């Protein structure tokens, strides 16, 4: 079993500095490459940091580089993460995401639990149309939103990524280029786009669908999610 | 390499490389051997250090910081044409002979005339062993060396005997560039390791020579 | 002591004919050996084996000092009639090649030594930089010619007719004896050792094994030494005898003089021998080169 | 002794029969149809990363992923285009003389000498690659392993025999027995319902799957056969032997239509493969140069050459756009 | 004329004194590539050549008598 | 006595067969090659505008 | 009016059957002799550095 268990979240005040541990138990940790996805509250996903398979490749978010840094630890399966200064912007649950990167690979598969932290008081934008859609099981939704840039590389990949974030759950990945299936995923979910406009369909719409849907891009770092579209039944 | 995902990708095959040129480089100090010889010959009892591990055995004893590796290709029962070519690479070629056997020393004559002359061994050399001394020691007092080698001549003492199906053996090199290393091994011997390092690195030498172009 | 006066030179016409002879028999013999040496490993790509590249980087330094012999010997002729420019380029071209020609027996000679003694040890696989060791040499080479290029014009005299020699000003003479330490350290002492200790330690290794074909290696290390040693040690020796006789080590007399100077220029001759010999030496007295070059005739 | 003679006079009822349809050869009745020219393929891509001979190789179904065995141990999948490596997978068995690619991408087999057929799982949900299942029950070595589905596989051995297996189970479902000598290769045809083994008796024959019956038989090599490949329409194959000869057998007629004979040519042919067409034939001789024969009219139309050692195994996409060949130097090569 | 590989001073030893009467001709070299100090050469009327000091007042003295 | 029993049974099927002439048999593989043929990559080069390679 | 720098070599020849007035020779570094007036004082100037020298 695939499992990512997260902690060291707690209350801590302004300034001070607290490290978040990720080990890993079921994968092998010295082939995939993991990122720390944050979430703050009520407001949505957002990309902090990733480091390459064997630390090769380090990268930041421009709202916390030079001020967070992340280790990696083969030999104990475990994914660090210190932050030297916490503002109140840093409150947040940060998330243990794996990916592994070759030919017809999924990188976004699996989410981690999630721990929470909470502290004491150019890019590519992508932008949903809506924040909530009430329907009715049996009813095909469409789920769109847009992107600054054409996602289209040359090489013919569009880079999408589609996010299912449950209540009370971590996200779950649905489509990860333009229309591939992840796996373990119902066929009822479809997904299709042209460049710059993107549209995520979902045929016979049972009652565990619903949630916050989030459409990612990879074409090129920082990683950016959109809004956030919340389904209503 | 231009995109995020290719990018990694890059690296992901660049990491792959790296423990592949590793794992050559772990794999250029053993010698690899190939054990020949009939049945019930001392083929599987050679060297007492055996450290083995139907089909390919494998032994992997080691001596003096070198690693050996020894492939016995019996039980195969298959046309040797189409898998010969598989240890084309060997630095040797161990042949194991029994001289108690007077039936099967003429079969052994015949696997070693068509190893030595095959296409594939033309250039590798061979280690040859002649098994229990004291037991053909014995035999031989009991039985002439007659009724297996009927144009035998000289005199029926064991130094002419050994020795004379010792040139039988080398009677099939026919060829240049290989040289057979032979010894007499008994069953309660235990330098047969010591003797087979030496004449692996005897070997070397010769190859390393006409590589130089020495030779 | 009215014996003190000029010492005249003197130059005799049976040498000027020969010289022109030899050199050009040098040159067609020199040239037909590299083509060949070269062609043989250009040809096929299969064996390309570590000695290949090293005989191909010699085989093109000894291309490079034939092709430069010609317009030597017609200055040896008639001395440079031929301006500064070609003096520089010509005696960079010719030092160059020189120094490289025999870095590259050493090297080959180090190349031998790691991969027979140490046949069965770790460090024989040290052997598989062919690419960079020679990029090395002839680098070190370009780096060991610069003097040639910096300070070498044609010097006009009213005894002796123009040569391309060095002109480093008032006091060149001891300059030029100081820069002489190179050719014959980076040239002669250096390589010679490490020559000797490889071979030394190749044959000690050699006599104690069975193989087959034993006598004949030791055969022709035995010859690759003493061709070494009869092409270079004399034109050496000779250019010491001079140096000493400069730091009036040994008493200087125009007889001595004239000796030397004869002395020098028959070394030279001689010493020129080793670019048509190596092709012989070296590569051909190898199985495999002439099976190849049977093979091309097809 | 009765029997002896049934066997003699069936022979002769079937070399009658076999001999009264044949009309005019396949040289004759397409001699009026241009040739195609010279085929100059060029070097478009150079895999390098093996240490050791290559003896097997296998196109994935999409055009893009190759896999490929050597002796170093290592088994290797390669991005064809990008010339990345995917996976790299290490076998126990460092003998290996064959090695295929599931049709749908999600599985691997990949034996040799140790008499197994291990199968490895590439979408494992670990991240990397187990050996999903290891089939035995062949007394002798490996070769050819043919995908059917996810979960069915046909092998061939030097037993004389071939054999098809589940992999789910484990179980050798049936056994194919007929052939006099060592069986060097087999092919699966297009509709995948039949498939041609070689073997050393010189002599390929046609078998069925679902019944395991010897449909028929065919002959004419002097040597053993030592590779096979259908037609693209599936009436048609294709053998390489020793012999140095190539020849086209035609399932309905049972009767080969023409040879592939060179009078330079002196060493046999290793591996052999068809055009996405039916036009080109290609075929891998021992001499490490590849020549590409005009299957209607027995002209070399060009050679591919480059390679160092003997060429061991042949490969053309599925969509025909480019020709994959491996060698004993070490070394994969993509011509187009 | 002819060909030399080096180059040397023409003189070895250094010799004063000579009569102007017997001098025919008188040559100076600057100290150069040939060599490290400055020659002089004196060829008399007999034939004879003759080498000169060159921090020799006298030399001097015959040297600029003669211009 | 019990090894060449089957031997003559797989001669007996292999010898019901019904067979086409080959003059047939040699024309559609002539036509199959002849229709599908421009769809080969490698018997007529590709633009260098659609060549992956 | 040679520059110094140029001059390698100064011969003088004093008066004689074949010539009778003294000659001044200078032979250059680039190897072309020149003929120098011996009334110059430079021309006894350049020798008597060179001696000097």
């Amino acid at each position: 079993d695939v499992q990512l268990v997260e902690s060291g979240g707690g209350l801590v005040q302004p300034g001070g500095s607290r490290k978040l541990s990720c080990s890993a138990s079921g994968f092998a940790f010295s082939s995939f490459g993991m990122h720390w996805v944050r979430q703050a509250p009520e407001k949505g996903l957002e990309w902090v940091a990733y480091i390459s398979s064997g630390s090769g490749t380090i990268y930041y978010a421009d709202t916390v580089k030079g001020r967070f840094t992340i280790s990696r630890d083969d030999p104990k399966n475990t994914l660090f993460l210190q932050m030297t200064s916490l503002r109140s912007e840093d409150t947040a649950m940060y998330y243990c995401v794996r990916s592994i990167y070759y030919y017809g690979s999924s990188p976004f598969d699996f989410w981690g639990q999630g721990t929470t932290l909470t502290v004491s008081s150019s890019d590519i934008v992508m932008t949903q149309a809506t924040s909530s859609v009430p329907v009715t099981p049996g009813e095909s939704v469409s789920i769109s939103c847009r992107s600054s840039k054409s996602l289209l590389h040359s090489n013919g990949n569009t880079y999408l990524y589609w996010f299912l974030q449950r209540p009370g759950q971590s996200p779950q990945l649905l489509i990860y280029r333009m229309s591939n299936l992840a796996s373990g995923v119902p066929d009822r979910f479809s997904g299709s786009g042209s460049g710059t406009a993107f549209t995520l369909t979902i045929s016979r719409l049972e009652a565990e669908d619903v949630g916050v849907y989030y459409c990612m891009q990879h074409l090129e770092y920082p990683l950016t999610f959109g809004a956030g579209t919340k389904l209503e039944l | 390499t231009l995109s995020a995902e290719e990018r990694a990708a890059l690296e992901r095959s660049k990491a792959i490389e790296k423990n592949l040129k590793e794992d050559g480089i772990s794999a250029a100090k053993d010698v690899k051997l190939l054990l020949l010889g009939a049945d019930n010959s001392g083929k599987s009892t050679i060297v007492k250090q055996m450290k083995i591990i139907t089909g390919i055995v494998e032994t992997h004893f080691t001596f003096k910081n070198l690693h050996f590796r020894l492939f016995d290709v019996g039980g195969q029962r298959s046309e040797r044409k189409k898998w010969i070519h598989c240890f084309e690479d060997v630095t040797a070629i161990i042949f194991c002979v029994d001289l108690s056997d007077y039936n099967r020393m003429h079969e052994s004559l015949m696997l070693f005339d068509s190893i030595c002359n095959n296409k594939f061994f033309i250039d590798t050399s061979i280690i040859l062993f002649l098994n229990k001394k004291d037991l053909f020691g014995e035999k031989i007092k009991k039985s002439p060396l007659t009724i297996c080698f009927p144009e035998y001549t000289g005199p029926n003492t064991y130094e002419d005997a050994a020795a004379y199906i010792q040139a039988q053996f080398e009677s099939k090199n026919r060829s240049p560039n290989k040289e057979i290393y032979c010894h007499m091994t008994c069953a309660t011997d235990t330098n047969n390791a010591q003797v087979i390092f030496d004449a692996v690195t005897d070997i070397i030498i010769a190859n390393n020579l006409r590589g130089c172009g020495l030779y | 002591l009215l014996d003190a006066a000029p010492c005249e030179p003197e130059s005799l016409e049976i040498n000027k004919y020969f010289v022109v002879i030899i050199y050009a028999l040098v040159f067609l013999l020199s040239l037909l050996g590299n083509s060949l040496v070269m062609l043989v490993i250009l040809y096929s790509r299969v064996g390309r084996s570590v000695t290949d590249v090293y005989l191909l980087n010699l085989a093109l330094a000894d291309l490079l000092f034939a092709l430069t012999l010609p317009i030597w010997a017609a200055s040896k002729v008639n001395g440079w009639i031929f301006g500064t420019f070609l003096c520089k380029v010509v005696s960079l071209l010719k030092e160059v090649n020189f120094y490289s020609g025999i870095l590259l027996l050493a090297c080959i000679s180090v190349d031998r030594y790691l991969a027979i003694v140490h046949a069965t040890r770790t460090l024989t696989q040290k052997r598989y930089l062919v690419k960079f060791i020679c990029l090395s040499i002839w680098g070190l080479s370009l780096l060991l010619a610069l003097p040639v290029l910096l300070f070498r014009r044609t010097v006009y005299s009213s005894n002796v007719s123009p040569a391309c020699y060095e002109d480093m000003g008032n006091n060149t003479a001891n300059w030029r004896m100081l820069l002489r330490i190179l050719p014959q350290s980076f040239g002669f002492i250096v390589p010679l050792l490490i020559m000797l200790f490889c071979y030394g330690f190749t044959l000690r290794t050699l006599f104690k094994a069975h193989m087959g074909q034993k006598h004949r290696a030791m055969r022709v290390i035995f010859a690759v030494v003493l061709i070494f040693l009869l092409c270079w040690l004399p034109y050496n020796l000779v250019l010491l005898a001079d140096t000493l006789m400069r730091t009036q080590v040994i008493q200087e007399t125009c007889e001595r003089r004239n000796h030397i100077d004869r002395a020098l220029d028959a070394t030279e001759i001689l010493g020129i021998l080793h670019s048509c010999l190596n092709p012989l030496i070296y590569a051909f007295i190898g199985q495999k080169f002439r099976h190849g070059l049977l093979k091309i005739l097809a | 002794d009765q029997l002896r003679q049934e066997a003699e006079q069936l022979k002769n009822q079937i070399r009658d029969a076999r001999k009264a349809c044949a009309d005019a050869t396949l040289s004759q009745i397409t001699n009026n149809i241009d040739p195609v020219g010279r085929i100059q393929m060029r070097t478009r891509r150079t895999l390098r990363g093996h240490l050791a001979k290559i003896y097997a190789m296998h196109w994935g179904t999409d055009s893009r992923l190759l896999v490929s065995a050597s002796q170093d141990g290592k088994l290797i999948i390669w991005d064809s285009y990008t010339t990345n490596k995917v996976h790299a997978i290490p076998l126990r068995s460092s003998w290996v003389m064959t090695c295929a690619y599931a049709p749908s991408g999600n599985y691997v087999a990949c034996g040799g000498l140790d008499n197994i057929c291990s199968i490895y799982n590439l979408k494992t949900r670990e991240g990397n690659v187990r050996v999903s299942r290891e089939l035995a029950g062949h007394t002798g070595y490996l070769s050819c392993c043919r995908f059917l589905d996810d979960n069915q596989i046909v092998t061939s051995s030097g037993d004389t025999t071939c054999a098809l297996w589940d992999i789910e189970t484990g179980q050798q479902t049936t056994t194919f027995t007929g052939h006099t000598g060592d069986v060097m290769s087999l092919s699966l045809a297009p509709d995948t319902r039949l498939f041609v083994s070689g073997a050393c008796d010189a002599s390929a024959k046609l078998w069925d799957v679902r019944e395991g019956m010897c449909r028929q038989t065919f002959t004419g090599h002097e040597s053993d056969i030592n590779a096979i490949c259908f037609f693209p329409n599936g009436n048609a194959f294709a053998t390489g032997s020793d012999d140095a000869t190539c020849r086209l057998f035609d399932l309905r007629a049972d009767q080969e239509l023409m040879t592939y004979s060179h009078d330079n040519i002196i060493c046999g042919i290793t591996s052999v493969s068809f055009s996405k067409s039916g036009r080109l034939l290609l075929a891998g001789y021992d001499d490490f140069n590849c020549n590409v024969w005009d299957a209607l009219k027995a002209d070399r139309a060009g050679v591919l050459a480059g390679h160092d050692n003997r060429v061991s195994c042949l490969g053309v996409t599925d969509d025909g756009m480019a020709v994959a060949t491996g060698s004993w130097d070490s070394f994969l090569k993509i011509w187009n | 004329a002819s060909v030399v590989t080096e180059l040397r001073c023409q003189c070895l030893q250094t010799l004063q004194g000579i009569h102007l009467k017997n001098i025919q001709s008188v040559n100076v070299r600057s100290p150069g590539p040939h060599c490290a100090q400055t020659e002089v050469i004196a060829t008399l009327k007999n034939g004879k050549k003759a080498c000169l000091n060159p921090a020799s007042p006298m030399v001097q003295k015959i040297i600029e008598k003669i211009l | 006595i019990a090894q060449a029993r089957k031997l003559v049974e797989q001669l007996k099927m292999e010898a019901n067969i019904d067979r086409i002439k080959v003059s047939k048999a040699a024309a559609d593989l002539m036509a199959y090659c002849e229709a599908h043929a421009k769809e080969d990559p490698l018997l007529t080069p590709v633009p260098a505008s659609e060549n992956p390679f």
